[PDB]
């Protein structure tokens, strides 16, 4: 009668992964803050550390 | 097929006599359907070549 699809048998498939980035795109950027002086670097980089000057 | 969501946490305090611990990463799922369909009609004979046209 029939070979009917039920006998044969089904595979599956794959294919392979895929990056998803869930956002709040955020930015406020750009504003305050920006554009450093070179006073905060001498309290930034070595030598002479931290805390803050005064 | 799959995917991985962005990881996302908070920071921590970096700070001395203490240390630090990792975090993870997880996956996910997709999913769709194949579906089919179609149809046949007849015409008929006689009444076509006696109502001029087919």
């Amino acid at each position: 009668a029939y070979t009917k699809i039920s006998d044969v048998i089904v595979p599956e498939l794959f294919n392979p992964y895929v990056i998803n980035t869930t956002t709040q795109l955020s930015a406020f950027f750009q504003s305050g803050i920006a554009a450093t002086d070179d006073e905060l670097n001498a309290l930034a980089k070595k030598a002479g550390g931290g805390s803050t000057l005064n | 097929m799959p995917y991985w969501n962005d990881l996302d946490g908070d920071s921590q305090v970096l700070n001395d006599t203490d240390d630090l611990v990792p975090q993870k990463i997880n996956a996910g799922q997709d999913k769709a359907v194949l579906i089919l369909r179609g149809n046949a009609w007849s015409s008929h004979d006689l009444a076509a070549t006696l109502s001029g046209s087919d």
